[PDB]
């Protein structure tokens, strides 16, 4: 309902709690160049050496996708070295950080909604396990694992283990929560909470008399946010998509590429056993120089697809990296960035292979239309407002502020002068109080 | 070759695994089932400093509990001076596998050469090898 | 006739139009607010003095020059809409990429008439001519040729579908930034101090 | 006799068309309420008709 006399200004509001997802790292694999394709076999690993060193360049691209991988991780969730411990107090004036602060019953020091959100990724770290007692005697045939295991596939474990993450990011929490922001810019500076919540208010352009005069309220929103967000991550599990594809799409290219074996490229058969078990080498030459450029097409087919994938998972980190630099270690005024709203903090949570972050934001929840002037004319000068716009309520002029409906008397204070009343367009006329 | 549990058919000779590989074979003459693993035990890795600093390397094995190390790696049929890296003194247990040849100590450093699972490996003083848990940073309140 | 095919997109131009056309109309009607909740209707020049104010300029510069401005902004339109009816190089990009996935496309196609070390190209007659187990050969060197042809597209495709990707999230932010709000990024929304951007 | 060459062609491409179809979505669906434009043009001067 646009018209060019009327404005709407918000009289409540809302807190909200978002959640946001980004993978950090997938896994890192490793691939032997002989026991792939000529797995235990003189014969087939001397016709292999005279192709030059098309396996090593292999093993350095994964070498830097398993480097880079780390380097994620370490970029991701190292940005503090100083570990702060979380206060044995809780009087943060009403806000209950019960849910996200760490658990020291659990055997991991990890909370609640950590728990959650480890126990909705159905991965079961397949990768570990099977500690070559596993792949023995035995009635049943050999796993996917184990089939990965004897033809050369293996994964290599990271180097931070996830209670090491959970340290880090509960360190970020501490630091956050008993100092503000200036815990990233250098010493830990001490605040009570609630003046850290009137700074943020004052930063998204609400003054802080508004924290200050609804203090509970707000606790109360923030509290009840933080429930919603713990009842929708125990109800849901399609949440954690990103994640959960993520390893899918790794754990499905290894299965591929053990499946892949059984090709016969054009030979006589797949097996290399019974290749040279019926044909004299000469002969077997052919078959054996066909499945070798086979087996080698595969490999590398996996090595580019894997280099892909590394890219875009090191373009999620650095995304997440900057995520965390500017919502968790400061207040960000992009639009969009840290949660729809006007941006007030971020929790960061571990995840497996990718964090999460919780947005707090401040939202407007019920306007009313009013009559608004560019201008207040007087005797022969024109009035602005400093910081706010004028408002009247049909019979007295007011001026207010922009996001909070907060009606006061126009005095000098509010308005200066500048020029007259004849080059504004839209001036009107009322009386200015000193 | 080993002893097998697995029941083949009774006119089945040959076992085929998912990677169109022979898993166990029947003996003709003595009617048993027998497993075929390879000899090649893939997760080998050596860490050493560089060849100017000195000689000595560390040995892990992944995935794999230093009691059967030996029998894992084939120690019987392998030429000494390799032998000393199966069965040593200097045997510490990771959840990435277990280090053989760096001496443990409990002081935290700063990562030098990452092996996995918070586990990194320096060289320092004479000198040898010892590895050790991974420091995040120092210990801090507010 | 050879198996390529060109898959529609999801939304039509008409729908696009239309979400362009509900982003204009709420940034000129409401300013930010319809970006962080509710739109909240307010006049175009209050609007206008906000953002002076957001640039460092005190708003009673734009209210005594309103005509100026409002001249200022009408020519800068009209130049814009002369230089894109008279020039056509300024959309090289959009053309640049449909050229592209065309000229890969066709190649793809052009590929097929290569003998890769057979006899002939066409599979017709190869199997005319020669008996199955001699043809074997010929048709194992022409599956091989014409498989690797697939994969070298599949590969180029996917690192156009990368960078294409990037452009895509740089545009977003952009929106996001300069549509939806103010940006005091410096040459982020275009040279100078931002104002507005339109979609 | 070539296996699984093709099928992982076929998911790339099915991949990169739905990536395609997300970066148009993310990029023109930022609001889902749609505005209508108003039938008044008194913008102070401003001219949008273009
Ligand atoms: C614009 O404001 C003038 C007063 O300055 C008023 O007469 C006119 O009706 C307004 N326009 C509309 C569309 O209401
Ligand atoms: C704001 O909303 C809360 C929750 O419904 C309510 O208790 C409170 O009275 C509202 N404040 C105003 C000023 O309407
Ligand atoms: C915080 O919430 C938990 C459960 O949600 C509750 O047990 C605890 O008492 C709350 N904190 C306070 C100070 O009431
Ligand atoms: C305020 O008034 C305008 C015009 O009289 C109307 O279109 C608009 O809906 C009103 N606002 C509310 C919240 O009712
Ligand atoms: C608007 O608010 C003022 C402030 O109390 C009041 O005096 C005045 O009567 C109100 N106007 C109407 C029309 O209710
Ligand atoms: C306010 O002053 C102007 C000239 O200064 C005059 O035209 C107008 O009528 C006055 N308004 C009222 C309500 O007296
Ligand atoms: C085969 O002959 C050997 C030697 O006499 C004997 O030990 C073995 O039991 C025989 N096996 C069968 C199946 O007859
Ligand atoms: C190894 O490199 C270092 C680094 O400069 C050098 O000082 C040393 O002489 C080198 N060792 C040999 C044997 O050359
Ligand atoms: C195998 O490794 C595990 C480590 O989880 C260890 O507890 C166990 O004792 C090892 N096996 C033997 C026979 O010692
Ligand atoms: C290091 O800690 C282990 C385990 O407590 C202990 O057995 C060992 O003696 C310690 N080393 C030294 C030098 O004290
Ligand atoms: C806006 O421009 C068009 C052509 O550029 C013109 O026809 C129209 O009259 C202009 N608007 C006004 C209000 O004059």
């Amino acid at each position: 309902a646009y018209s060019n006399n009327s404005i709407a200004i918000p009289t409540n509001f809302t807190i909200s709690v978002t959640t946001e997802i980004l993978p950090v790292s997938m896994t890192k694999t490793s691939v032997d160049c002989t026991m792939y394709i000529c797995g235990d076999s003189t014969e087939c690993s001397n016709l292999l050496l005279q192709y030059g060193s098309f396996c090593t360049q292999l093993n350095r691209a994964l070498t830097g996708i398993a480097v880079e991988q780390d380097k994620n991780t370490q970029e991701v969730f190292a940005q503090v070295k100083q570990i702060y411990k979380t206060p044995q107090i809780k009087d943060f004036g009403g806000f209950n950080f019960s849910q996200i602060l760490p658990d020291p019953s659990k055997p991991s020091k990890r909370s609640f909604i950590e728990d959650l959100l480890f126990n909705k990724v159905t991965l079961a770290d397949a990768g570990f396990i099977k500690q070559y007692g596993d792949c023995l005697g035995d009635i049943a045939a050999r796993d996917l694992i184990c089939a990965q295991k004897f033809n050369g596939l293996t994964v290599l474990p990271p180097l931070l283990t996830d209670e090491m993450i959970a340290q880090y990011t509960s360190a970020l929490l501490a630091g956050t929560i008993t100092s503000g922001w200036t815990f990233g810019a250098g010493a830990a500076l001490q605040i009570p909470f609630a003046m850290q919540m009137a700074y943020r208010f004052n930063g998204i352009g609400v003054t802080q008399n508004v924290l200050y005069e609804n203090q509970k309220l707000i606790a109360n929103q923030f509290n009840s946010a933080i429930g919603k967000i713990q009842d929708s991550l125990s109800s849901t599990a399609s949440a954690l998509g990103k994640l959960q594809d993520v390893v899918n799409q790794n754990a499905q290219a290894l299965n591929t590429l053990v499946k892949q074996l059984s090709s016969n490229f054009g030979a006589i058969s797949s097996v290399l056993n019974d290749i040279l078990s019926r044909l004299d080498p000469p002969e077997a030459e052919v078959q054996i120089d066909r499945l070798i450029t086979g087996r080698l097409q595969s490999l590398q087919t996996y090595v580019t697809q894997q280099l892909i994938r590394a890219a875009e998972i090191r373009a999620s980190a650095n995304l997440a990296a900057t995520k965390m630099s500017e919502c968790v270690l400061g207040q960000s005024k992009r639009v969009d960035f840290c949660g729809k709203g006007y941006h007030l903090m971020s929790f960061p949570q571990s995840a497996p292979h990718g964090v999460v972050f919780l947005h707090v934001t401040y939202v407007p929840a019920q306007e009313k239309n009013f009559t608004t002037a560019p201008a207040i004319c007087h005797d022969g000068k024109a009035h602005f407002p400093r910081e706010g716009v004028f408002v009247s309520n049909g019979t007295h002029w007011f001026v207010t502020q922009r996001n909070f409906y907060e009606p006061q008397i126009i005095t000098t204070d509010n308005t200066f002068v500048s020029g007259n009343c004849d080059v504004v367009i839209g001036i009107v006329n009322n009386t200015v109080y000193d | 070759l080993t002893e097998s549990n697995k029941k083949f058919l009774p006119f089945q000779q040959f076992g085929r695994d998912i990677a169109d590989t022979t898993d166990a074979v029947r003996d003709p003459q003595t009617l048993e089932i027998l497993d075929i693993t390879p000899c090649s035990f893939g997760g080998v890795s050596v860490i050493t400093p560089g060849t100017n600093a000195s000689n000595q390397v560390a040995v892990l094995y992944q995935d794999v509990n230093c009691t059967e190390v030996p029998v894992a790696i084939h120690a019987d049929q392998l030429t000494p001076t390799w032998r000393v890296y199966s069965t040593g003194s200097n045997v510490f247990q990771t959840r990435a596998g277990c280090l053989i040849g760096a001496e443990h100590v409990n002081n935290s450093y700063e990562c030098d050469i990452p092996i996995g699972a918070g586990i990194c490996a320096s060289y320092q003083t004479s000198q040898s090898i010892i590895a050790y848990t991974m420091s995040l940073g120092a210990q801090n309140s507010v």
